[PDB]
C-alpha cells in the first residue's frame, strides 16, 4: 500500500484532486456580482411534492447583508457556514463594523487544507472538505463576489458557476454575463444555464433567489418575485 | 521527544469471537517457572524455584518471592520484565491504600486494582498484555486468602492451585495430597512436593524457595531453614 | 428605579429614552457626543458611567442574538437577549461592572419588557430605569403615565416629564435621545436637547 | 482623575480640536517617569499614514506598548479589511487597551485623530475606559476639561461670536493653538521645557515645538 | 501539650514520651500512643500540634516505604530529613509539627529532629515539642553526652519524667519505645508518673428523669 | 440568608405557599410584577430567595435540570428524589467561587403523603416537614402554625390564620408588603388565593 | 505501518452493521447461562456458577453474582477478564446516582451510562469492546420490579424474561412456552429458573457449586439484594427435580 | 459523618458503654447556629449498619461529605466480604479531612461501633482535624467535648445494663442542651448492638 | 488520542464512505413514518421485536430529546438494533436542546437541533480516527411560534421540513401510498393525524400494536409515548378504513 497523503509524479496532492470532484457531484449554484447589486441563484430540485420549498435552503447567509450559495455535498459545506457565523458578528465587537467578503473568505480558506490523515491532532481534519462556496454580497466597498474553492484558492469573480455544470457554466456567464448586463438579466442569464443540470423546467418552486442590493440588507425572494423572472426567460 | 503513539487493531475482536491477545498471553505463563499457592486456613505458604538456569546469580535480596506490604505477597510465574512493573505498581497501590485505612490492601482488593492494568494491555492498541500469573496471598480479618489473578485480567478464587509447566498435574497432585483440615505444617510439606510433580529432580536450596504468610507478615525463608524442609520430601 | 437607558411599557410601543453624557457625571470630557448606540434594530441602548463595561456586555448580547436571529430565520424576544446578557456578565464579573441596558421585544405571550443591571438584576416593572437620576423621575412619571399609551401620546408624556426634569437635574452637556420601538424596527423621535424642552413645556 | 500609583506617572496635558478636515493635537514635549523630564525629545505620537496621526501620553511605560500596537493594528487592517488606516483603525484598538487598562486603572488617554479610508474627520476620545465619540471639542488627561471648554466655546460658538462669529479655518486655528499653550503653563504646574503642538491633516503634517511659556 | 524524646546512645535509639494527646493544650484523647510505630524499621516520635504531626509521618511513611523496598538499604535518617523537607514545602509551611524521625542504617543508629521550618537540622541529642530549645536544653545537661546503654535509658526516662512533672498537660502513662530497624519494643508502663480515681460511684439514674416511648427495630 | 418573607401550609386539600413582589435595588422596585415563584415542570415549583439577583440566576440552571430528569426517566420524576438532587446542586454551587447561600422551597407530588412540601433551611438541607416559612418571617409563622397546627386544615381556615398574620404585618413587621402574591395549589394546578 | 497494521474493524459495513459488536456476540454464546425472570413481589437471577473443585477459597461473594449497588444486582454472561474491570466501573456509576438522587436507580438508567463507552471502543478507537453481556436486576420506584439487558455496544432492551449464553434459544424458548409476560410469583420464579439452568446445563441434576441464583425483593419499602447461600439453592433444586419427575408420568 | 465547624449547625453526641452494648444520644434537631426549628433530618450514617460513624455540626457539609464517602465505603465493602472496621474508618476519615483546602471540614466524630458482625465494642471521638485515637473507655464528642468525656467516665457504674443506659444517656442530652444554645429540643437515642439497632426516643423539652 | 488511524479518507466519487453505508441501512429497513399536522406532529417506529415476551413500557425507541423537541430514529442490520449508537446522538442533543432554551428565551426550534446534527456528523468526520454515527432522525418539534414541524435528517447531515415522510424497506413506496392519506381534513384533525402515522406503517408489513410504539407531541407540553394498547384499539380501526375508500 501507499498513503494518500503522498505527492504524486504529477505533482499534485491524491485528497484534494478527490475534494474538486466532490464539488462536483452537487446541485449547481450561479453567483453574479451585478454592479446593481449581487444575486444568488440555486437550482431546488424537488422530486416530491410532500416537501415544504422553503425548508430546502442552500442559500446561507455569513452575514446580515452577506449571502452564501454552496455547491458539492450540503452537509461538509454547513460546517464552514456555521464557523462563519460567529466571525461576522465577531468583527462588529472588535472593529465596531461589519466584516466584509474579502475578510470572511480569506479566514475559512486557512482551515480547507490542513490534513494530516495520521499524527495529527483530532482538533485538525484528517481529509479536506469537497465543497466549493460561492460568497456574494455588497458591503462598505460595494458589490463584490468572492469565490472560494476546496483547494483553498480565493479568487474574485464577477460571474461564477459551480456544482455539476461548473466548468460548462462558467465559459457560459462570460459570455453572456459582463459589466454591460444589468441585474434583472443576470437572473434572467442563470436561468438557462441552470436547465441542463436540472432534470425539469424552472419554476418558482424549483429556484430559490436572493440579492443583496446597495443601501439594502439581504432580501430573501417571496414567491410573487421568483415568479415575475419565470415569466419571461 | 515526538510521538502520538499508535492504537490499532490487532486488539480487537477476531471471527472466532475469542481475543487473538489473550490465549497467547496464557502460552507465555505455561511457559513459566511452577508456583503452587496453597491457603493452609492456618496461613498461606507459596513456593516456586528460585533457579534461572545457571546459578551465578546473587539472590540473597534479589527473589522472585516478594513482600508488597506487611502481610500481602506476590510470587508469581511467567514473564520477568513484565512482573518487575507489576511488583513495583502492585507496592504502590499498597501504600495508597495504607495512608487513607491503616490497614495493607486485602488481596480479595487488590486484584481488581491489578486486574485494571491487565486489561488497558490488552483492549488498547500498541501495547500487549502482561504474561504474567500471580498469586496473591495474605492473612487478613481473621480469614487467609489465596488468589490467582491469570494475565488477560481475570481473577480466579482457589483454595490450592499450581501453575507453569504441568499446571494441570500440581491441580491433580494437590487434589489427592492435601486434603481439607490438616495445619500449616502439612501445607508447607505439600507445596515442595507439588514443585516435584511439576518439574521433577535435583533440588538445592538454591533451587527452590519458599515463603510462609501469616498475620505476622510474610517472610521469604533463608536458605539454611528450606533445606531442612528438603530432606523430609521425597 | 435609575436612569442611564430607560424603558416602559405600552402596548404600540415602548418608549426609549437614553441620555448622552461623557464620563462620570461630575465633568464631560467632550460636547458633541452622541452616546447612543444602535446595536440591533430591535431597540437601542447606551449608558455611561462604567463605559466599557456596558458597551462589552451589550456587545456580546448583540453578537449571539444577531447571529441566531439572521441566520435562523426566527426573531429573537425580549426573553433571549436578557437570558444572554445576564448569562455572560456574572461570568465575566471581576474585570469591572456597570451594565445598564433596556430589553425590548414583541412576543408571542405580547410585549415583553425586562430591564437588564449589572448586579444580575433582571426586571419587569411598570417603569424600569437603570443607570443612576431617573429614580427620582419613576416617582412622578408613574402617576402621568397609563398601561396603554398611544406613540403620540406617549411623545407628549416625554415633553412633559423632562422639561420639569430639566429645571431639577443639574447635569449639563446632554441630549434626551428618543426612540419608540414599534417592535422588531426602531424609529428616532426626535433628539432633543434637555435645554430646548424646558421652554417649549 | 486618579493620583499615580498603578502606572508611573508621566505628567502631560492634551488638547485636541477639530475644524473640518483639520485637527490639532498638542501635548508637551517631555518624556517623564520620574517627577523630572529626562529629555524633550518624545516619540509619544506616532503617524501611521498622512491619513491618520495618534497621540498617547502621560505614563511613558503605555504610551511606548499601545503606539507600536497601534501600527500592528493597523497593518493587519490594510491586508485583511482593505481599508487604509484611519477611522477604522481607531475605533478597534480603543476597546482592547481599555479592557486591559482599567482594572489596574488607565493612565494613558490615546487619542485617534484622522480621517476615515472613505473620507470624513472623526477626532476620538476615550475616558481610559472603552468609548469613542466624534468630537469638535476635546479635553484630556487628569485635568479632562481644563481645555475642552476653550473648544466648547470658542469652537462651538455656543453664547461666543469673538472668537469667530461661525467656526474656525485652518488660519484660524494655528493661531489660536500657539494662544492656548501658553496659557496652560499659568494654570498646571506639571510641566518643563517646551510644548509640542502637532496639527494632523489629510495631506500635511505639521509639528512645531513652542517654548513653554 | 505533647512531650517527647528520642535519643542516640551509645546503644540504639531509645524514645520517651508521655501518653495524651491533645487538640491544644486539651485532651482529645487520653489513650493510644503519641510515639508512634510504623512499618519495623522506623519509629517516630511526634510533638507540638497533634493534627500536623501525625498526618506528616503517615505520608512520609509511604514515601519511605516505595524508596525502602526498590533501594533495599536500610533507612537512613538523613534521607528521612530530606523527604519531610520536601513534603513540607509542597504543604506551603502550614501547621506546626516537630518531628522526630529515628532510624538504625548498616553503620550506627542515627536520629534527626526535623521541626515544621524545612530545614537540613543535624542534632547530638534532642527533645522536641513544647519550645525545641526548651527541650534540647535538657539533654545538654543530664547526658554528660555519652555514658553506656543502660545507664542512658534511666536517664532519657528520668528527664522525660521531669517535664511531665513540670508540665501537667502530659498525663496517664510514660511510653517508652526502644527501636533498632526491626525489633520495636512498646513498652507501655516506663513509668506511670499520674493515674485517675476510680469512677466507682454511679450518677445513672432510673427512667422518671427522662424516658423513653420506643424501643423497636426498623427494617 | 434569611430576611425574605414565605409561608407554606401544607395539608392534603391544598398547599398554600404566598411570597412578596418587591425585588428592590436601589430605593424602588426592579419587579413588582414578576411572579417570584418559579415553574421547573408544570406541577412542580421551586421557590429561589436569598439575595435579588441570586434568585433568578439559581432557577434558569435548576429548570434545566428537572425537565431533563423527566425526559430521562419518561415519567414524572420521583419528588424525594429531586428535592435531594436540587440540595446536591445548591451545595455544588456553594463550593464554586461565588458563594451563594439560597433558599429553595420545594414543592412536589409524591406517593406519599399526598400534597406535599419538602423544606429547605439555610443550612442548604433538605428535611421532609409540614408548617414551614422561609426567610426572617420563617420564625414567627411557624409558631403561629403550632398554636393551631392541622395539616389537612380546608381552606375556610387557611384564610383565619392568614388573616391573624396579615395585620400584624401591616403594622408590627418591617414588611408592610401591600403588593403580595398568593396562590393555593391543588395537585393539578396553580388557583389564585385572595390577597389582603 | 500503523493503518495497515489496523485491520480495518472499526469501519461500518454497508448492512449496517459493526463487526466488533458482531464478533463480541459470539463471545457471549460461548459462555454460561445467565437469565433473569420478573416475578410479582420481587425478581430473581440465576446464573451458571463454573467455579466448581473441592479445594475452592470463595474469596469473593460470588465470581458472577456481582451487587453492583445496596439496590442492584446483576449476573454475568460473556469473559471473566472484561467482567471485573466492568464490574468496578458499574459500582462508581450505581452509587454516585445513589448520592445524587437517593431512591434505587432504573435498571434502564444502569446500562445506558456505560452504553457511550462500549460504543466509543466500536466505532473509533480500535479498543476491543467488553466481552461480556448483563443481566442487571432491580426494582426502581418509577415502574415497580424490572430487568435489563446490555450487549457489546450497549444496545439495551427492557425484558420481563431473557436469556444469553450458551444454549440461549434453547433457554428463552422454553421459559417463553411457560411463562409469557408475568405470569408467576418469586416462589415459582426460582423453580423455573433452575430448570432452565438444568436442560441447558451438561449436568442434569445440578447442585449449588454448579449453580448460583441471587433474588432482589423488595421487602419493608426498601430493596434488599442478597446472594442466595448453598444450602437455600439446594431446595430450590428439589422442587423443580420433582416437577419434572411428575412430567414424565 | 463529617461536616464543618463544631455547634455552627447543633449536634451532640454522648456515649456510655455497656458491657453488651453503646449507647448513643444525639438530639435530633437540625438548623444552623441558635435556630433548631426543623427536627427531621439525620448526621449519623451507618458505614456497615452495625457500625456508625457521626460527624455534627452544619448539614451542608454533613451531607456532601458523607454522601461522597460513602461511594469509597461501599466499593470496598462489596470487594472484599468482610466489610471494612472501626479502625479502618477513623483513619479513612483523618486521611480524607486533612485532603480539603477550601471550605475546610473539620468534624468532631463521634464512631460509635461494635467491630464488623463481632460482639467486641468499641466507642471513640477524634478532635477537629480529626487524628485517630484508640480506646475502648466512654466517649463524649461535640465543640466542649472533653466537657463530654468528664462526664461520660464519671457517670457508669463500671458498665451499666443497656436498659439503665438508655435512659443515663437520654439524661446527659437533656442537661447539655441547657449548656449550649446552638442545639435543644427532640432527643433520638441508637443503641447500637452487635445484630440489632434498636431505636428508641427519648422524652424532650 | 493515540488513535488517529483513517477510517473515513475522501471518495473521487465525491462522497465520504460511512454515510453512504449509513444511508443504505435505512433504505433496507427500520420503518419510521411521520406526519406533521396542525396541532400536534406524530413520528412513529414500528419494531421493537416485541415477540410477547418481552417488556413495552420501559423501552424507548422514541426518545425525549427536549419537551417540544423529540426524534424518532432507525438504521438496522443484522445487528438490528443501533439504539446505542443513537443513544449517544440522543444524550449530547438533550444537554444542547436544554442549553439553548437557557440561552435563548425562545423555546428551541427543530430547525436549531438539524443543524446541530448536521455539525455532529461532520465533526466526526473531520477528527482523527473517528467515524459518523449511522443514524437517521425524524426531528419534531414546536419552535417559538407554536407551529408543529416534522423535519427529517441524513446520515450526512442534511435536512429538509416535509409534511409526511416515510423511510425504511422502500422509503418512496410507504410515502406515495401516504400521500393520497395526506388531505387538507387529515392534517387538520388531531385525532385523523394520530392514524395517518399507523396507517403508513402498516403497509410494509400489516398488524401487531406491540411492534408499532408512536409518541405523540401537542403544543410546547411534554412528550407522551402512548400505550401499545392504544394502537391496537387504533390498528383494528385503520384496517376497516381501508375497505370504505376502496
Amino acid at each position: 500500500d501507499r498513503g494518500v497523503n503522498t505527492f504524486s509524479p504529477e505533482g499534485r496532492l491524491f485528497q484534494v484532486e478527490y475534494a474538486i470532484e466532490g464539488h462536483k457531484l452537487g446541485s449547481t449554484a450561479i453567483g453574479i456580482q451585478t454592479s446593481e447589486g449581487v444575486c444568488l441563484a440555486v437550482e431546488k430540485r424537488i422530486t416530491s411534492p410532500l416537501m415544504e420549498p422553503s425548508s430546502i435552503e442552500k442559500i446561507v447567509e455569513i452575514d446580515a447583508h452577506i449571502g452564501c450559495a454552496m455547491s458539492g455535498l450540503i452537509a461538509d459545506a454547513k460546517t464552514l457556514i456555521d464557523k462563519a457565523r460567529v466571525e461576522t458578528q465577531n468583527h462588529w465587537f472588535t472593529y465596531n463594523e461589519t466584516m466584509t467578503v474579502e475578510s470572511v473568505t480569506q479566514a475559512v480558506s486557512n482551515l480547507a487544507l490542513q490534513f494530516g490523515e495520521e499524527d495529527a491532532d483530532p482538533g485538525a481534519m484528517s481529509r479536506p472538505f469537497g465543497v466549493a462556496l460561492l460568497f456574494g454580497g455588497v458591503d462598505e466597498k460595494g458589490p463584490q463576489l468572492f469565490h472560494m474553492d476546496p483547494s483553498g484558492t480565493f479568487v474574485q469573480c464577477d460571474a461564477r458557476a459551480i456544482g455539476s455544470a461548473s466548468e460548462g457554466a462558467q465559459s457560459s456567464l462570460q459570455e453572456v454575463y459582463h459589466k454591460s448586463t444589468t441585474l434583472k438579466e443576470a437572473i434572467k442569464s442563470s436561468l438557462i444555464i441552470l436547465k441542463q443540470v436540472m432534470e425539469e423546467k424552472l419554476n418558482a418552486t424549483n429556484i430559490e433567489l436572493a440579492t443583496v442590493q446597495p443601501g439594502q440588507n439581504f432580501h430573501m425572494f417571496t414567491k410573487e418575485e421568483l415568479e415575475e423572472v419565470i415569466k419571461d426567460i | 521527544m515526538a510521538e502520538r503513539g499508535y492504537s490499532f487493531s490487532l486488539t480487537t475482536f477476531s471471527p472466532s469471537g475469542k481475543l487473538v491477545q489473550i490465549e497467547y498471553a496464557l502460552a507465555a505463563v505455561a511457559g513459566g517457572a511452577p508456583s503452587v499457592g496453597i491457603k493452609a486456613a492456618n496461613g498461606v505458604v507459596l513456593a516456586t524455584e528460585k533457579k534461572q538456569k545457571s546459578i551465578l546469580y546473587d539472590e540473597r535480596s534479589v527473589h522472585k518471592v516478594e513482600p508488597i506490604t506487611k502481610h500481602i505477597g506476590l510470587v508469581y510465574s511467567g514473564m520477568g520484565p513484565d512482573y518487575r512493573v507489576l511488583v513495583h505498581r502492585a507496592r504502590k497501590l499498597a501504600q495508597q491504600y495504607y495512608l487513607v485505612y491503616q490497614e495493607p490492601i486485602p488481596t480479595a482488593q487488590l486484584v481488581q486494582r491489578v486486574a485494571s492494568v491487565m486489561q488497558e494491555y490488552t483492549q488498547s492498541g500498541g501495547v500487549r498484555p502482561f504474561g504474567v500469573s500471580l498469586l496473591i496471598c495474605g492473612w487478613n480479618e481473621g480469614r487467609p486468602y489465596l488468589f490467582q489473578s491469570d494475565p488477560s485480567g481475570a481473577y480466579f478464587a482457589w483454595k490450592a492451585t499450581a501453575m507453569g509447566k504441568n499446571y494441570v498435574n500440581g491441580k491433580t497432585f494437590l487434589e489427592k495430597r492435601y486434603n481439607e483440615d490438616l495445619e500449616l505444617e502439612d501445607a508447607i510439606h505439600t507445596a515442595i512436593l507439588t514443585l516435584k510433580e511439576s518439574f521433577e529432580g535435583q533440588m538445592t536450596e538454591d533451587n527452590i524457595e519458599v515463603g510462609i504468610c501469616n498475620e505476622a507478615g510474610f517472610r521469604r525463608l533463608t536458605p539454611t531453614e528450606v533445606r531442612d524442609y528438603l530432606a523430609a520430601i521425597a | 428605579t435609575t436612569t442611564l437607558a430607560f424603558k416602559f411599557q405600552h402596548g404600540v410601543i415602548v418608549a426609549a429614552d437614553s441620555r448622552a453624557t461623557a464620563g462620570p457625571y461630575i465633568a464631560s470630557q467632550t460636547v458633541k457626543k452622541v452616546i447612543e448606540i444602535n446595536p440591533y434594530l430591535l431597540g437601542t441602548m447606551a449608558g455611561g458611567a462604567a463605559d466599557c463595561s456596558f458597551w462589552e456586555r451589550l456587545l456580546a448580547r448583540q453578537c449571539r442574538i444577531y447571529e441566531l436571529r439572521n441566520k435562523e430565520r426566527i426573531s429573537v424576544a425580549a426573553a433571549s437577549k436578557l437570558l444572554a446578557n445576564m448569562v455572560y456578565q456574572y461570568k465575566g464579573m471581576g474585570l469591572s461592572m456597570g451594565t445598564m441596558i433596556c430589553g425590548w421585544d414583541k412576543r408571542g405571550p405580547g410585549l415583553y419588557y425586562v430591564d437588564s443591571e449589572g448586579n444580575r438584576i433582571s426586571g419587569t416593572a411598570f417603569s424600569v430605569g437603570s443607570g443612576s437620576v431617573y429614580a427620582f423621575g419613576v416617582m412622578d412619571r408613574g402617576y402621568s403615565y397609563d398601561l396603554q399609551v398611544e406613540e403620540a401620546y406617549d411623545l407628549a408624556r416625554r415633553a412633559i416629564y423632562q422639561a420639569t426634569y430639566r429645571d431639577a437635574y443639574s447635569g449639563g452637556a446632554v441630549n434626551l435621545y428618543h426612540v419608540r420601538e414599534d417592535g422588531w424596527i426602531r424609529v428616532s423621535s426626535d433628539n432633543v436637547a434637555d435645554l430646548h424642552d424646558k421652554y417649549t413645556s | 482623575r486618579f493620583s499615580p500609583y498603578a502606572f508611573n506617572g508621566g505628567t502631560v496635558l492634551a488638547i485636541a480640536g477639530e475644524d473640518f478636515s483639520i485637527v490639532a493635537s498638542d501635548t508637551r514635549l517631555s518624556e517623564g517617569f520620574s517627577i523630572h523630564t529626562r529629555d524633550s525629545p518624545k516619540c509619544y505620537k506616532l503617524t501611521d499614514k498622512t491619513v491618520i496621526g495618534c497621540s498617547g501620553f502621560h505614563g511613558d511605560c503605555l504610551t511606548l506598548t499601545k503606539i507600536i500596537e497601534a501600527r500592528l493594528k493597523m497593518y493587519k487592517h490594510s491586508n485583511n479589511k482593505a481599508m487604509t488606516t484611519g477611522a477604522i483603525a481607531a475605533m478597534l484598538s480603543t476597546i482592547l487597551y481599555s479592557r486591559r487598562f482599567f482594572p489596574y486603572y488607565v493612565y494613558n488617554i490615546i487619542e485617534g485623530l484622522d480621517e476615515e479610508g472613505k473620507g470624513a474627520v472623526y477626532s476620538f476620545d476615550p475616558v481610559g475606559s472603552y468609548q469613542r465619540d466624534s468630537f469638535k471639542a476635546g479635553g484630556s488627561a487628569s485635568a479632562m476639561l481644563q481645555p475642552l471648554l476653550d473648544n466648547q466655546v470658542g469652537f462651538k460658538n455656543m453664547q461666543n461670536v469673538e472668537h469667530v462669529p461661525l467656526t474656525l479655518d485652518r488660519a484660524m486655528r494655528l493661531v489660536k493653538d500657539v494662544f492656548i499653550s501658553a496659557a496652560e503653563r499659568d494654570v498646571y504646574t506639571g510641566d518643563a521645557l517646551r510644548i509640542c503642538i502637532v496639527t494632523k491633516e489629510g495631506i500635511r503634517e505639521e509639528t512645531v515645538p513652542l517654548r513653554k511659556d | 501539650t505533647t512531650i517527647a524524646g528520642v535519643v542516640y546512645k551509645d546503644g540504639i535509639v531509645l524514645g520517651a514520651d508521655t501518653r495524651a494527646t491533645e487538640g491544644m493544650v486539651v485532651a482529645d484523647k487520653n489513650c493510644s500512643k503519641i510515639h508512634f510505630i510504623s512499618p519495623n524499621i522506623y519509629c517516630c516520635g511526634a510533638g507540638t500540634a497533634a493534627d500536623t504531626d501525625m498526618t506528616t509521618q503517615l505520608i512520609s511513611s509511604n514515601l519511605e516505604l516505595h524508596s525502602l523496598t526498590t533501594g533495599r538499604l536500610p533507612r537512613v535518617v538523613t534521607a528521612n530529613r530530606m523527604l519531610k523537607q520536601m513534603l513540607f514545602r509542597y504543604q506551603g509551611y502550614i501547621g506546626a509539627a516537630l518531628v522526630l524521625g529515628g532510624v538504625d542504617v548498616t553503620g550506627p543508629h542515627l536520629y534527626s529532629i526535623y521541626p515544621h521550618g524545612s530545614t537540613d537540622k543535624l542534632p547530638y541529642v534532642t527533645m522536641g515539642s513544647g519550645s525545641l530549645a526548651a527541650m534540647a536544653v535538657f539533654e545538654d545537661k543530664f547526658r554528660p553526652d555519652m555514658e553506656e546503654e543502660e545507664a542512658k535509658k534511666l536517664v532519657s526516662e528520668a528527664i522525660a519524667a521531669g517535664i511531665f512533672n513540670d508540665l501537667g498537660s502530659g498525663s496517664n502513662i510514660d511510653l517508652c519505645v526502644i527501636s533498632k530497624s526491626k525489633l520495636d519494643f512498646l513498652r507501655p508502663y516506663s513509668v506511670p508518673n499520674k493515674k485517675g480515681t476510680r469512677f466507682g460511684r454511679y450518677r445513672c439514674e432510673k427512667g422518671t428523669t427522662a424516658v423513653l416511648t420506643e424501643k423497636v427495630t426498623p427494617l | 440568608m434569611e430576611y425574605l418573607i414565605g409561608i407554606q401550609g401544607p395539608d392534603y386539600v391544598l398547599v398554600a405557599s404566598d411570597r412578596v413582589a418587591a425585588s428592590n435595588i436601589v430605593q424602588m422596585k426592579d419587579d413588582h410584577d414578576k411572579m417570584f415563584k418559579m415553574s421547573e415542570k408544570i406541577l412542580l415549583l421551586c421557590v429561589g430567595e436569598a439575595g435579588d439577583t441570586v434568585q433568578f440566576a439559581e432557577y434558569i440552571q435548576k429548570n434545566v435540570q428537572l425537565y431533563k430528569m423527566r425526559n430521562g426517566y419518561e415519567l414524572s420524576p420521583t419528588a424525594a428524589a429531586n428535592f435531594t438532587r436540587r440540595n446536591l446542586a445548591d451545595c455544588l454551587r456553594s463550593r464554586t467561587p461565588y458563594h451563594v447561600n439560597l433558599l429553595l422551597a420545594g414543592y412536589d407530588e409524591h406517593e406519599g403523603p399526598a400534597l406535599y412540601y419538602m423544606d429547605y433551611l439555610a443550612a442548604l438541607a433538605k428535611a421532609p416537614f409540614a408548617a414551614h416559612g422561609y426567610g426572617a418571617f420563617l420564625t414567627l409563622s411557624i409558631l403561629d402554625r403550632y398554636y393551631t397546627p392541622t395539616i389537612s386544615r380546608e381552606r375556610a381556615v387557611e384564610l383565619l390564620r392568614k388573616c391573624l398574620e396579615e395585620l400584624q404585618k401591616r403594622f408590627i413587621l418591617n414588611l408592610p408588603t401591600f403588593s403580595v402574591r398568593v396562590i393555593d395549589k391543588d395537585g393539578i394546578h396553580n388557583l389564585e388565593n385572595i390577597t389582603f | 505501518m500503523s493503518r495497515r497494521y489496523d485491520s480495518r474493524t472499526t469501519i461500518f459495513s454497508p448492512e449496517g452493521r459493526l463487526y466488533q459488536v458482531e464478533y463480541a456476540m459470539e463471545a457471549i454464546g460461548h459462555a454460561g447461562t445467565c437469565l433473569g425472570i420478573l416475578a410479582n413481589d420481587g425478581v430473581l437471577l440465576a446464573a451458571e456458577r463454573r467455579n466448581i473443585h473441592k479445594l475452592l477459597d470463595e474469596v469473593f461473594f460470588s465470581e458472577k453474582i456481582y451487587k453492583l449497588n445496596e439496590d442492584m444486582a446483576c449476573s454475568v454472561a460473556g469473559i471473566t477478564s472484561d467482567a471485573n474491570v466492568l464490574t468496578n466501573e458499574l459500582r462508581l456509576i450505581a452509587q454516585r446516582y445513589l448520592l445524587q438522587y437517593q431512591e434505587p436507580i432504573p435498571c434502564e438508567q444502569l446500562v445506558t451510562a456505560l452504553c457511550d463507552i462500549k460504543q466509543a471502543y466500536t466505532q473509533f478507537g480500535g479498543k476491543r469492546p467488553f466481552g461480556v453481556s448483563l443481566l442487571y436486576i432491580g426494582w426502581d420506584k418509577h415502574y415497580g420490579f424490572q430487568l435489563y439487558q446490555s450487549d457489546p455496544s450497549g444496545n439495551y432492551g427492557g425484558w420481563k424474561a431473557t436469556c444469553i449464553g450458551n444454549n440461549s434459544a434453547a433457554a428463552v424458548s422454553m421459559l417463553k412456552q411457560d411463562y409469557k409476560e408475568g405470569e408467576m410469583t418469586l416462589k415459582s420464579a426460582l423453580a423455573l429458573a433452575v430448570k432452565v439452568l438444568n436442560k441447558t446445563m451438561d449436568v442434569s441434576k445440578l447442585s449449588a457449586e454448579k449453580v448460583e441464583i441471587a433474588t432482589l425483593t423488595r421487602e419493608n419499602g426498601k430493596t434488599v439484594i442478597r446472594v442466595l447461600k448453598q444450602k437455600e439453592v439446594e431446595q430450590l433444586i428439589k422442587k423443580h427435580e420433582e416437577e419434572e419427575a411428575k412430567a414424565e408420568r | 459523618m463529617s461536616v464543618m465547624s463544631y455547634n455552627g449547625g447543633a449536634v451532640m453526641a454522648m456515649k456510655g458503654k455497656n458491657c453488651v452494648a453503646i449507647a448513643a444520644d444525639r438530639r435530633f434537631g437540625i438548623q444552623a447556629q441558635m435556630v433548631t426549628t426543623d427536627f427531621q433530618k439525620i448526621f449519623p450514617m451507618g458505614d456497615r449498619l452495625y457500625i456508625g460513624l457521626a460527624g455534627l455540626a452544619t448539614d451542608v457539609q454533613t451531607v456532601a461529605q458523607r454522601l461522597k464517602f460513602r461511594l469509597n465505603l461501599y466499593e470496598l465493602k462489596e470487594g472484599r466480604q468482610i466489610k471494612p472496621y472501626t479502625l479502618m474508618s477513623m483513619v479513612a476519615n483523618l486521611l480524607y479531612e486533612k485532603r480539603f483546602g477550601p471550605y475546610y471540614t473539620e468534624p468532631v466524630i463521634a464512631g460509635l461501633d461494635p467491630k464488623t458482625f463481632k460482639p467486641f465494642i468499641c466507642s471513640l471521638d477524634l478532635i477537629g482535624c480529626p487524628m485517630v485515637t484508640d480506646d475502648f473507655v466512654v466517649s463524649g464528642t461535640c465543640s466542649e467535648q472533653m466537657y463530654g468525656m468528664c462526664e461520660s467516665l464519671w457517670e457508669p457504674n463500671m458498665d451499666p445494663e443497656h436498659l439503665f443506659e438508655t435512659i443515663s444517656q437520654a439524661m446527659l442530652n437533656a442537661v447539655d442542651r441547657d449548656a449550649v444554645s446552638g442545639m435543644g429540643v427532640i432527643v433520638h437515642i441508637i443503641e447500637k448492638d452487635k445484630i440489632t439497632t434498636r431505636t428508641l426516643k427519648a422524652r424532650m423539652d | 488520542m493515540s488513535y488517529d488511524r483513517a477510517i473515513t479518507v475522501f471518495s473521487p466519487d465525491g462522497h465520504l464512505f460511512q454515510v453512504e453505508y449509513a444511508q443504505e441501512a435505512v433504505k433496507k429497513g427500520s420503518t419510521a413514518v411521520g406526519v406533521r399536522g396542525r396541532d400536534i406532529v406524530v413520528l412513529g417506529v414500528e419494531k421493537k421485536s416485541v415477540a410477547k415476551l418481552q417488556d413495552e413500557r420501559t423501552v424507548r425507541k422514541i426518545c425525549a430529546l427536549d419537551d417540544n423537541v423529540c426524534m424518532a430514529f432507525a438504521v438496522v442490520a443484522s445487528v438490528s438494533g443501533l439504539t446505542a449508537d443513537a443513544r449517544i446522538v440522543i444524550n449530547r442533543a438533550r444537554v444542547e436542546c436544554q442549553s439553548h432554551r437557557l440561552t435563548v428565551g425562545d423555546p428551541v426550534t427543530v430547525e436549531y437541533i438539524t443543524r446541530y446534527i448536521a455539525s455532529l456528523k461532520q465533526r466526526y468526520t473531520q477528527s482523527n480516527g473517528r467515524r459518523p454515527f449511522g443514524i437517521s432522525a425524524l426531528i419534531v418539534g414546536f419552535d417559538f411560534d407554536g407551529t408543529p414541524r416534522l423535519y427529517q435528517t441524513d446520515p450526512s447531515g442534511t435536512y429538509h421540513a416535509w409534511k409526511a415522510n416515510a423511510i425504511g424497506r422502500g422509503a418512496k413506496s410507504v410515502r406515495e401510498f401516504l400521500e393520497k392519506n395526506y388531505t387538507d381534513d387529515a392534517i387538520e384533525t388531531d385525532d385523523l393525524t394520530i392514524k395517518l402515522v399507523i396507517k403508513a406503517l402498516l403497509e410494509v408489513v400489516q398488524s401487531g400494536g406491540k411492534n408499532i410504539e408512536l409518541a405523540v407531541m401537542r403544543r410546547d407540553q411534554p412528550l407522551k409515548i402512548l400505550s401499545p394498547e392504544e394502537i391496537e384499539k387504533y390498528v383494528a380501526e385503520i384496517e376497516k378504513e381501508k375497505e370504505e375508500n376502496e
